[PDB]
């Protein structure tokens, strides 16, 4: 009977670069998605799988809150089925998705004149990400036909690039923080209510 | 499952597009900060950012020449790899490339700082801008104009001659080392297309088509020439022959590139009220923001998007007070990653209204092809951007448009006369520059090919002015001269034919768009506003970047794969037949051998 820590995720000081997205087990607690839905600053507040205002009246076995940062142009991909660059090499949603997807500008705090190269993506990987998978491998990409033994050279690239975030970028190339609330509900003891 | 050369090359270009957008955003923000706030500090930053970007291009170029186009079967990829593998100035040896750059720079500062001092006061001088240029544009005294002309060409030209000789030698070495026959062949490559069955175009096909279209322009030009010589003869009785070429120093600017200032001296019907809504605009209290808002509106009116919030927040649309200094020359900046800006010191005038439509049409083109990969974010060929910008000011300057935006009063009477006045001004500007441009670039093409020896460089030059342009030098110039190099584009190593092809495209488009707009009447009155079918037809070529062959790009708008003067001719045909009437009593064409000095 004590609120579910949400500020701890939404207003957290910094966010994880999407290729190493982190995930807080929101469990054994009672949730304030009731009055946070009205915070009213969401460039993209779309639940894919459950009515938005009534997620109060149903308890879930384990809410999982993933948080990361992406550029607006990429937000479109944080969606079931969507396969851009990020939803197949960084953070992929299962086509049977049933949770929420919430996203807001961050140009003010996540961007900086001079480039904030602290948030990164994967652009090169041998194969697509399975749903809800994470990969934090810095193994050199084998784009060629020759062996790269930690080489970083011809036809061999470091798989991780960084967003050159800058305030004067266009609204599609501006940083966006995002939270994906995976609502699961199985035979396991349900203890996330509202 | 091994990797194919093409697979490697895609991944290569993938890593390259992101490294590139970042470094290019570095350079371009540095440059905008210099061009809007000139501080030696910001000079220093622009140079350091440009340097890093140059060095990255050179380095990825050398990296990309390891994936051979021969083994690549994907036109978009092949386009990027070919763009990336031009080693250009680097194919020369270091000593020679150092020399070349020293020369290019020396010429450019000689031009910008060339000054001529009058024969009575050796300390009181004039630079081309803004002194000499001002004499050539305003004066009606023959001897003052002649002095500006000869002295600009003899103080500055006679310096440029040795530099231009060595510049041709080195550029030619570089273009041959880049696998081209001469440097002109290299500039002509912009129009090249292989491998696209039915949209191919080779470089020599450019000389053919330029000459072929100029042949059909010649009638209109010859009549404009006959009529203008008539009126100049009425303005300088004892100097111009009614069968001769026009004296090179009586054309309205320092070279005779545009005959626009001769309007005051050749206006068909002066009494007629020319159109200038400057006064309406003050009277409705229009500020720059308004100007550009009406431009935004016009573009939106045709199904195109409104400027980014970024665009408004970041552009520089007024002179920034006398408390900081900036280069005041309209520039449409595409910095990348969504950042689009315009830079212009706007005055509440008519010329600036038409210019803002032009430069915003640039931005529109830049936004359309932003999705295109980085080495493809560009006009279909060197001629496309400026043509797109021109047709906007065409639509925007018509009376139909000026009325709709309330800068003109519905009680304005258009008639034959005011419209001939308009079309004649238009021809003094557009048609005049055409033979000028074809001629200058033919002369350079020959110079580079080697067809015109140095012992006849100026001789051949002025033969062509007489034969092609119908213009004659008022002083005999020995080889110590270099009149070509006295024009900015020549002494600053800019290809010139893009103005000829831009001029012909812009009509090919407008005619196509006005047909899409269901316009009735003569083509010169057409305003495409409020026609989404027109914006859509245009956009389908805008969005392309340079990712498709410029032939297909063109066919997307106009339904034909190649240049064509017929829409030019059609735009001007009222003025054509009025000129032809007016030249019954006149000699049409010119003898090449008269001159003011023999
Ligand atoms: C040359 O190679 C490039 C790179 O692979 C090819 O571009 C690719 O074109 C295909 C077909 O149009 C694209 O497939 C689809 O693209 C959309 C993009 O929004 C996507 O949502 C679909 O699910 C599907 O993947 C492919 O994405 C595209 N790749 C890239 C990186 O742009 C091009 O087609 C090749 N050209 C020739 C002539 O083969
Ligand atoms: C400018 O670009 C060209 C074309 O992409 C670069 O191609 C270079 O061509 C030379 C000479 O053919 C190559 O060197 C070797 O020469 C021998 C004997 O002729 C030959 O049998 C070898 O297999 C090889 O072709 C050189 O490898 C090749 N380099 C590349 C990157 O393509 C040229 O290098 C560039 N020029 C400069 C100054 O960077
Ligand atoms: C000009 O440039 C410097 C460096 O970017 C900056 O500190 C300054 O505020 C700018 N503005 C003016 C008006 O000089
Ligand atoms: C552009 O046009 C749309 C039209 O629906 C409008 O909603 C928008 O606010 C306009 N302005 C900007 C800056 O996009
Ligand atoms: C475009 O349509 C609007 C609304 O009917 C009108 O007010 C405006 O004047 C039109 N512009 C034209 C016809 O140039
Ligand atoms: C103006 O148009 C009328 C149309 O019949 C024509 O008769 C008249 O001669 C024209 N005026 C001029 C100066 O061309």
């Amino acid at each position: 009977t004590n609120l579910c820590p949400f500020d701890e995720v939404f207003n957290a000081t910094r966010f994880a670069s999407v290729y190493a997205w982190n995930r807080k087990r929101i469990s054994n607690c009672v949730a304030d998605y009731s009055v946070l839905y009205n915070f009213a600053p969401f460039f993209t507040f779309k639940c894919y799988g459950v009515s938005p205002t009534k997620l109060n009246d149903l308890c879930f076995t384990n809410v999982y809150a993933d948080s990361f940062v992406i550029r607006g142009n990429e937000v479109s991909q944080i969606a079931p089925g969507q396969t851009g660059n990020i939803a197949d090499y960084n953070y992929k949603l299962p086509d049977d998705f049933t949770g929420c997807v919430i996203a807001w500008n961050s140009n003010k705090l996540d961007s900086k004149v001079g480039g904030n190269y602290n948030y990164r993506y994967r652009l090169f990987r041998k194969s697509n990400l399975k749903p809800f998978e994470r990969d934090i491998s810095t193994e050199i990409y084998q784009a060629g036909n020759k062996p790269c033994n930690g080489v970083a050279g011809v036809n061999c690239y470091f798989p991780l690039q960084s967003y050159g975030f800058r305030p004067t970028y266009g609204v599609g190339h501006q940083p966006y923080r995002v939270v994906v609330l995976s609502f699961e509900l199985l035979h396991a003891p349900a203890t996330v209510c509202g | 499952d091994p990797s194919t050369i093409e697979e490697q090359a895609k991944t290569f270009l993938d890593k390259f597009n992101h490294e590139a957008e970042d470094l290019f955003y570095q350079s371009s923000l540095a440059s905008w900060n210099y061009n809007t706030n000139i501080t030696e500090e910001n000079v220093q930053n622009m140079n350091n950012a440009g340097d890093k970007w140059s060095a990255f291009l050179k380095e990825q170029s050398t990296l990309a020449q390891m994936y051979p186009l021969q083994e690549i079967q994907n036109l978009t990829v092949k386009l990027q790899l070919q763009a990336l593998q031009q080693n250009g100035s680097s194919v020369l040896s270091e000593d020679k490339s150092k020399r070349l750059n020293t020369i290019l720079n020396t010429m450019s500062t000689i031009y910008s700082t060339g000054k001529v001092c009058n024969p009575d006061n050796p300390q009181e001088c004039l630079l081309l801008e803004p002194g000499l240029n001002e004499i050539m544009a305003n004066s009606l005294d023959y001897n003052e104009r002649l002095w500006a002309w000869e002295s600009w060409r003899s103080e500055v030209g006679k310096q440029l001659r040795p530099l231009y000789e060595e510049y041709v030698v080195l550029k030619n070495e570089m273009a041959r080392a880049n696998h081209y026959e001469d440097y002109g062949d290299y500039w002509r490559g912009d129009y090249e297309v292989n491998g696209v069955d039915g949209y191919d175009y080779s470089r020599g096909q450019l000389i053919e088509d330029v000459e072929h279209t100029f042949e059909e322009i010649k009638p209109l030009y010859e009549h404009l020439h006959a009529y203008v010589r008539a009126k100049l003869m009425n303005a300088y009785p004892s100097y111009i022959s009614p069968i001769g070429c026009l004296p090179a120093h009586l054309l309205g600017d320092m070279w005779g590139r545009f005959w626009t200032n001769l309007y005051s001296l050749t206006v068909p019907f002066g009494q007629k009220p020319n159109i200038d809504v400057t006064d309406a605009m003050v009277d409705q209290a229009w500020d720059a923001q308004r100007i550009f808002k009406e431009a935004e509106k016009f573009f939106v009116s045709v199904g195109l998007p409104n400027m980014t919030q970024g665009f408004w927040e970041n552009s520089m649309l007024t002179d920034p007070g006398n408390v900081q200094k900036a280069v005041c020359h309209p520039t449409a900046w595409d910095l990348g990653k969504g950042d689009f800006r315009i830079l212009m010191c706007t005055k509440v005038t008519m010329d600036d209204f038409l210019t803002a439509h032009h430069e915003m049409g640039h931005i529109q083109y830049d936004m359309a092809y932003a999705a295109q990969p980085f080495l493809l974010r560009n006009g279909a060929n060197e001629g496309f951007h400026e043509a797109v910008g021109e047709i906007m000011s065409l639509s925007a300057a018509t009376p139909k448009h000026l009325k709709s935006i309330g800068l003109l009063s519905p009680d304005f009477q258009e008639d034959n006369e005011t419209e001939i006045n308009f079309l004649l001004k238009q021809a003094l500007t557009i048609v005049g520059t055409l033979p000028f441009t074809y001629m200058l670039e033919k002369w350079r093409w020959m110079v580079f090919k080697g067809e015109i020896p140095k012992d006849q460089w100026m001789k051949k030059w002025w033969e062509m002015k007489r034969e092609i342009v119908g213009v004659v030098e008022p002083v005999p110039h020995d080889e110590t001269y270099c009149d070509p190099a006295s024009l900015f584009h020549v002494s600053n190593d800019y290809s010139f034919i893009r103005y000829y092809t831009r001029t012909l495209y812009q009509f090919q488009f407008q005619e196509a768009l006005c047909q899409a707009a269901k316009h009735e009447g003569p083509l010169h009155k057409c305003d495409i506003s409020n026609s989404t079918e027109a914006g859509q037809k245009l956009f389908n070529m805008l969005r392309l970047g340079k990712s498709e062959p410029w032939t297909l790009a063109l066919e997307n708008v106009v339904g034909a794969k190649n240049m064509n003067v017929r829409p030019l001719l059609n735009y001007f045909e009222p003025l054509f037949t009025w000129l032809k009437d007016q030249n019954k009593n006149s000699f049409v064409g010119w003898s090449t051998d008269w001159s003011p000095y023999a």
